[PDB]
């Protein structure tokens, strides 16, 4: 009955979208061609059924090369799509800002504008808007950008939110990276209820240590990412003792108008081998969940303070056995909350156990953890981030590329002291003031 | 930083209850009876003022908790200069709190080791700290 | 006769109140489809209370379940015991309050109390002599709390000379089950003391500690929380449902226990409470039932009695009794325990007696203490709004539809002025 | 009428209280599942000076088992006859006091004597009119001698005009059941000269030589020792439990047997002990009763009375028999063993003769001895302690857990004080 | 309800625990796999109880060099241990205590003490550690004062039972020994609660003479002490007559805060076909257990005064023939107490008699007896130790590797000094004084 749909841009949205689409089914028990064969609509929310059996996602694929979006035609999940929401263009934005929000990007936002109307128009509940896109990309950073500006104007008030690819400290694909992430951070900072933040180079650590794999592929990580999505609506498709909705984390979550940067966790991240030793009871995945080596972004939350915190438990939990753990974690003392924080913590608890995908890693589990905490530790993450791009902003390196695609050199120092004031603000606000 | 110590078995060192109250009121000028009543943690905040200048808003604690939720929160400001201080040791501040014999002795005896290590011979007056 | 409407906001309303039409129809001997299967016949001799008749003898509770977010309704229209309220009473609306006040007070519950109001308007005019209303809600949800208390403010409008109760249930000190918990409560105190003639504030902490040492249970779902209040919430009814020696209704506990118009916060209470294995230890008898009242460790709110003293207090026994052994311990706690007991009002214990004891028990009673301890429950909670209101957390949400700053000054003053008045009348004499 | 409470303490406490509520659960022909099984109304007519009256006629005993290490508790409740007590009454912690006096007293005694408090204070207000108390414990322990010497520290503050019983298993001098054995003998008999009323003080080798020898046993158990004691005490009770020709109280057996304020440790023994093959072969009758009784070999702690004088001396009779009889043989004991009786208290006998004899009997006796060769076990304990305190063993162990030398030093000099009186009493004419 | 956890370093460690646990496993009804078909709980106080029936030792092997580890690990009980509770390194410590301590051994220490951590907070009712550990080895030395030095920092005041191996006077394998042993013995004489001691030569002594085997490997010596473990412990683990605990030993067996060495020893250790010949009276296996050929250190008590002694009897145990015994043993000639020591027997009684290992040498009995003695005559031993360390340290002999591997002779010579104290004080105590 309330709905809501996601969108899918760069080559990083689609991959990850490629992998929680096939979660969703999975859930649901849908079939790859559309068609079907705690338990008891709960598919309404995502997914549009037709006249037939048939129900296909409410999902817009849009990428500027083809490269990536041909997969998808022609993989397994062909014939459940919408033909006409995989909306593709001619030549990417080649890791340029300037490229996917000046040039090239301008030529498709009208086409991808219509789609998302069409699908608006046809639902009644629509509560906001899930964004897949990466930091470091041209058609991922610059184009997801120019939605932003488009969608708050249409649509005054709705839920934005937002699951980055924060670029790694010490990993890098790019090397342009600095410029883009620089750029896109300033503009869409008005026009973002909350960011999700998750870093590449966090996930390998974890399932080299916890889940013990050797070789991580990019289809391994992708797995762990969807497990977080799916816990963040899971409230929506399912009844539980104590729902959430995607409005909850939105008051929860974002004390500052600027400050709106929670960094994910999951909880258990455990082999098969492992799963039949070990007991998994809720007083323990909540300190397994609050452990500086299982947070999924590549900063130690040791160094800062925990503006606000949320807790999303689903499976065989008891509402009392959660305030016990809860209640000792503040005892314990990794966590050190702000002053003018007295109350820290929002819990919710469903009652759907996780799924599990064929072939996958994970083993099947009867409780887990999808942690959102909102902690100052990122303001390092920043820190470092801007002493990059004022290094190699210093001798205008790379920068010809940006001026003569429609970009002025001027607008390269309004974006930089920008992240000035949010870093600025973001220490002030944490450290303590007198009175 | 500080010296740390560590507290298993020595002998001629363990100081009676009667002593240990003693000391602790000598120092603080309180009025205590028992050494169950040291929960609040308002006396062991005053000693961290004492072995180091600064290094705690006295302002923040307060003296006054006579319910369990108070508790909690004068710890979490007792030693907190402890992760600033380098000291390591980690209390049962879940358990402490209970105000039994258990372990309030035992954090005690702890922390009379540790006082007498980083102890220079400083003296200030507590009237005026704690008003 | 003196029918009383039943209003459930936000998700533990619709939670609690489920569980509580459970224990009422037990008690009356309704069968889950809605029709009359029960044995005696004083059941049925005030059933009009509560139920209401309708054609073929089937019998509709006079309740009506609204809350912002569907999601609950379907948990249970579409479950078990569903299908004996009325479709007309399901309210609900499209996207929910988001725990915040001004989206559950001026945004998107102002959409929706002009369509229950002309549910509750259209159930007064079918009553035959109206007694009052009944709310149960939270005071730290949205919903719940947000529009639960707009409709206190339009339905006292509308009957002035009415007397509700809210069975709110009031946020706990050790943990928070929301972040923005102080601004929500502070907010809808303000707006209680107003407008209703009692309240029952109720725990979730205490109803942990109460289910793990006295019930003696590992793993308490929030099935037997309610199951717990439930059983509160149907003993103070009971005196005007069943007759008894010494009857008493919701007027008369009113007139006890509200010596001043801006002190009607109570503990609830509720005895015997044993657990399964060690029930047959124990004699049934009103001398061990009047001992487990009084004992800090029975109380329904986290408030310890100890610090504060009984203002008023009213028992309500049930079952069958002597009413000599009933007297003769109210005075013997009174002269026991006269240190916990105001001195300027005497004899400060009031008692009825009803004769129709409870499902499976020879006898019980329940608890409702006006006492001074709760002072210490407002005093907790403006100083945590103190402390984030004076940085601006979280407030430029609640500005943003409709409210200001001047709006909270006054729920904090406000709420700093009655804890004064509720010292004012511990120390004197 | 006149109720008793008993508490257990420590693993002996525990055994030996299980072994006694067997024997009284026989003489008052009490079924294990906890219902009445007997045929004459006797047994019916005084029950709630031990037992306590349930629902569907059920009876729990009125005992406090309590003891720190929990697997006394686990083995009393999973053996045969743990289904009749009350769980509540079933107060345990997590790690025993490992022998240590100090931990015993000042590290778990807290909490567990605010638990067993709760527990004794509502017991006793549940009961109509208190009699007295009753603990058994050892005196080499660490948590019997420690928490039972901070209960009876409790109990007489809370209940200054009262009585109590304590059962005492003094260390042997032979064998040594702990290493440290005279410290915690020493702090626990200063204790109770301090604050209690009366003491039977029990020893095991004692014991051993009785069921070796007169009873003519192989291998004697644990089990026939408890059985023993058990007999005894129970023949204890028998006269204010059951009526009799001339009754006696546990306030008239003070009375008669205590003197002075600090003369209360007395030395038990039991009457007739015969083996099961030469039990056919003797004549049941008070002369052989009474020699039996009054010669050394029968009797039950490890002091010789011919080293003594006898204080005093109560003899509590059961079956059915003839006061002449028991008052001419009384006359020719006192007349014909003159030597080792006190010149200065004349008439130094008490006699009470009840009217049930025990079960497969029938008749018996116990004598209890207040005599003077206790301060020979006084000034052994007292020696032991000298040496051990002035090498300055084992004594870290105390003084890390609260304690320091001047509660040991005070705790000689009681001890030497009270056997030096004891001595110039026996001494005096 | 009562949990005490066991911590094994170094390959002897392993190797005794490998044998403790098999034992442990036999004696509950534990398959090796980890399910099962005065009992019942029992096994609650040493194997935790997962979601399935499967039972997992509360056990830590902790090594440097992995080869031994492999070997448990490739061996029958694979299924039974916690993959991530085995923690192994790269490379030895190579008999080095240096590198045990200083260098190697710093860089494992945090996680196994976070693996620790982990397992004492699974549990409720934690009661103490057991140690498996030798002298002469360099890791075993090394990482066990490493291991009580932060496991007294994080734990206050919890019983800390170690399981030793003392080199033998003449019995030996390596040529740093006088140094390991004297720097593990300085460094962990104020971290231990009590330190039962163990000897090779003894053993051998006692399997040839007694138990009539001429090929006498490593696994009859770990059976053993395995047996010797069990007995100590089953107090715990069983209901009895008369309970005991490791607080009841530590109280009872150490007097003085360094006086913390008791010897143990095992009774009736006969083969199969002496068994048939024997009655097995109480009377006659404590003269057995306090023989002086039967005793497990290289040592004959009749050089020293006993200060404390505690016998734990198992089986079909009369306590009226238990103190006739003991009485009879005191009034004996061959036993001399000391003065202060009025009272030096402390008797515990357990109805679980013990059981046999299939295959194994010993054969089934239904009394036993282990009897722990803390006496004089270990001043001997310490004296030789000093001795060899002195005669080996005069001329600054392997100094050279133990100073290049992070280490100065003042420790050296601290480590001596403490030594001559420890004998000093170990002498004047044993020894009469007038008054
Ligand atoms: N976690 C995760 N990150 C990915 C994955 N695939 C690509 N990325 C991220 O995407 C970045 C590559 O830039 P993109 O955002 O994909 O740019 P694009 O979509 O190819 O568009 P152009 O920049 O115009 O080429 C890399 O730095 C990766 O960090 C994936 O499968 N999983
Ligand atoms: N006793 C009891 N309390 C409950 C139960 N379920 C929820 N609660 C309490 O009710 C609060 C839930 O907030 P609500 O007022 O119901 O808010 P809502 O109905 O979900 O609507 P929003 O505020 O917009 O999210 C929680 O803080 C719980 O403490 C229950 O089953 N039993
Ligand atoms: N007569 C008799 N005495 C017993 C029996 N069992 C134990 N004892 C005595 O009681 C003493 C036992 O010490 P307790 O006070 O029970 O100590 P505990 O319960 O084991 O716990 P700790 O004090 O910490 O050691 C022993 O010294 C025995 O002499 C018994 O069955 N009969
Ligand atoms: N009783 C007994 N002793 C053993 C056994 N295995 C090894 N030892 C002892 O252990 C000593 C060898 O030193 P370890 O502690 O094992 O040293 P390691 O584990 O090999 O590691 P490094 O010290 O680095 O060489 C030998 O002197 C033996 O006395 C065993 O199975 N039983
Ligand atoms: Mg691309
Ligand atoms: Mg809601
Ligand atoms: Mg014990
Ligand atoms: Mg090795």
């Amino acid at each position: 009955m309330r709905e809501c749909i996601s969108i899918h841009v760069g080559q990083a949205g689609v991959q990850i979208g490629n992998a929680c689409w096939e979660l969703y089914c999975l859930e649901h028990g849908i079939q790859p061609d559309g068609q079907m064969p705690h338990h008891h609509d709960s598919f309404n929310t995502f997914f549009s059924e037709t006249g037939a059996g048939k129900h296909v996602p409410r999902a817009v694929f849009v990428d500027l090369e083809p490269t990536v979006i041909d997969e998808v035609r022609t993989g397994t999940y062909r014939q459940l799509f919408h033909p006409e929401q995989l909306i593709t263009g001619k030549e990417d934005a080649a890791n340029n800002y300037a490229r996917g929000h000046y040039t090239i990007g301008k030529e498709i936002i009208d086409l991808v504008l219509d789609r998302i109307r069409k699908l608006a128009d046809q639902c009644t509940g629509l509560q906001g808007f899930l964004v897949f896109h990466s930091f470091g990309g041209g058609t991922g950073s610059g184009f997801t950008s120019l939605l932003m500006e488009r969608l708050s104007v249409d649509y005054g008030k709705k839920s934005k939110l937002e699951f980055s690819i924060y670029p790694a400290p010490q990993v890098s694909t790019a090397v342009v990276e600095p410029y883009n992430s620089i750029l896109t951070t300033h503009t869409t900072l008005e026009h973002s209820d909350c960011a999700f933040m998750v870093d590449n180079e966090a996930i390998y650590d974890i399932c080299r240590r916890n889940l013990d794999i050797e070789r991580p592929t990019y289809t391994n990580l992708n797995r762990l990412i969807s497990q977080i999505v799916s816990s963040i609506t899971a409230s929506l498709r399912f009844d539980g003792a104590l729902n959430v909705d995607l409005t909850n984390f939105q008051t929860n979550l974002v004390p500052y108008p600027r400050i709106h940067f929670p960094l994910a966790t999951y909880a258990p991240v455990i082999s098969a081998e492992k799963a039949y030793h070990e007991q998994l009871s809720v007083a323990e995945i909540t300190n397994a969940c609050f452990e500086p080596a299982n947070q999924m972004v590549k900063c130690d939350p040791r160094h800062g303070k925990y503006m606000a915190c949320c807790l999303l438990y689903r499976g065989d939990v008891v509402p009392k056995d959660v305030n016990a753990a809860i209640a000792t974690i503040k005892t314990k003392r990794s966590i050190q909350f702000v002053d003018w924080c007295p109350t820290g913590f929002k819990v919710g608890i469903n009652y759907q156990p996780p799924t599990v995908v064929p072939g996958g890693d994970l083993a099947k589990v009867q409780r887990a953890v999808c942690m959102l905490s909102n902690t100052t530790a990122i303001a390092e993450a920043w820190a470092r981030l801007d002493h990059k791009f004022d290094l190699m902003y210093a001798k205008r390196a790379f920068v010809h590329w940006y001026v003569g695609e429609g970009m002025e050199e001027g607008e390269f120092s309004e974006a930089r002291e920008d992240m000035a004031a949010l870093e600025k603000d973001y220490e002030e606000v944490g450290v303590d003031s007198v009175e | 930083m500080a010296v740390n110590v560590y507290s298993t078995s020595v002998t001629s060192e363990n100081l009676s209850r009667h002593d240990m109250l003693a000391w602790v009121n000598d120092s603080l000028h309180l009025n205590y009876t028992k050494i169950e009543q040291l929960c609040s943690g308002a006396a062991y905040c005053q000693f961290m003022d004492m072995l180091f200048p600064g290094c705690v808003h006295l302002r923040k604690v307060k003296f006054q908790a006579k319910l369990e939720h108070e508790y909690i929160h004068n710890f979490k400001v007792l030693q907190a200069a402890f992760k600033k201080m380098g000291v390591d040791k980690i209390i049962p501040v879940e358990k402490l709190v209970k105000g039994k014999f258990q372990d309030n002795f035992e954090f005690i005896q702890w922390f009379k080791k540790f006082f007498d290590a980083n102890y220079d011979g400083k003296d200030y007056n507590p009237l005026l700290a704690r008003q | 006769m003196r029918e009383i409407v039943h209003i459930q906001a936000g998700q533990c309303g619709n939670q609690i109140g489920a569980k509580f039409w459970e224990v009422i129809s037990d008690e009356h001997g309704i069968d889950p489809s809605g029709n009359y299967v029960g044995d005696s016949d004083l059941q049925l001799e005030r059933i009009s209370v509560y139920y209401n008749e309708a054609s073929s003898h089937k019998y509709v509770p006079r309740a009506i379940l609204v809350d912002l977010e569907p999601g609950t309704m379907d948990s249970v229209r579409s479950g078990a015991f569903g299908h004996l309220f009325r479709p007309d009473n399901f309210i609900f609306g499209q996207s929910g309050a988001g725990n915040n006040w001004a989206k559950g007070h001026y945004t998107e519950g102002a959409e929706l109390v002009d369509s229950v109001l002309d549910v509750v308007r259209k159930e007064c005019e079918n009553c035959d002599c109206l007694q009052g209303f009944q709310l149960t809600h939270s005071l730290g949800g949205g919903t719940g709390s947000g529009m639960g208390t707009l409709l206190i403010s339009k339905v006292r409008e509308e009957y002035p000379d009415r007397i509700m109760n809210t069975f709110s249930v009031v946020p706990s000190p050790k943990v928070s089950d929301t972040v923005v918990e102080p601004y929500n409560a502070t907010l809808s105190i303000h707006q209680l003391v107003e407008n209703t003639d009692e309240t029952y504030c109720i725990d979730n902490e205490a109803l942990y500690d109460i289910c793990f040492r006295t019930l003696k249970l590992a793993t308490p779902t929030y099935g037997d929380l309610n199951h717990l209040v439930s059983a509160t919430m149907s003993g103070v009814t009971t005196s005007l449902r069943f007759p008894g020696q010494l009857n008493a209704d919701l007027r008369k506990l009113a007139v006890n226990m509200v010596p001043f118009p801006r002190l009607h916060f109570f503990m609830p209470g509720f005895a015997p409470l044993t657990a399964r294995g060690s029930q047959q230890y124990r004699a049934l008898t009103v001398p061990e039932l009047t001992q487990q009242m009084f004992d800090a460790k029975n109380m329904m709110a986290a408030c310890d009695p100890r610090h504060g003293r009984y203002l008023t207090v009213a028992t309500v026994f049930r079952g069958r009794m002597s009413m000599k052994e009933v007297d003769e311990q109210m005075l013997a706690i009174q002269s026991k325990n006269s240190s916990y007991f105001v001195e300027w009002i005497p004899n400060n214990v009031k008692v009825a007696v009803c004769d129709i004891p409870p499902r499976g028990l020879k006898m019980s009673s329940t608890f409702i203490g006006n006492s001074t301890a709760i002072q210490e429950l407002f005093k907790r909670i403006s100083e945590q709004f103190t402390a984030m209101f004076r940085r601006k957390a979280f407030l430029h949400w609640y500005t943003g539809e409709g409210m200001d700053e001047m709006e909270f000054t006054e729920a904090e003053s406000n709420m700093n002025d009655l804890v004064s008045e509720y010292q004012q009348y511990q120390d004197a004499t």
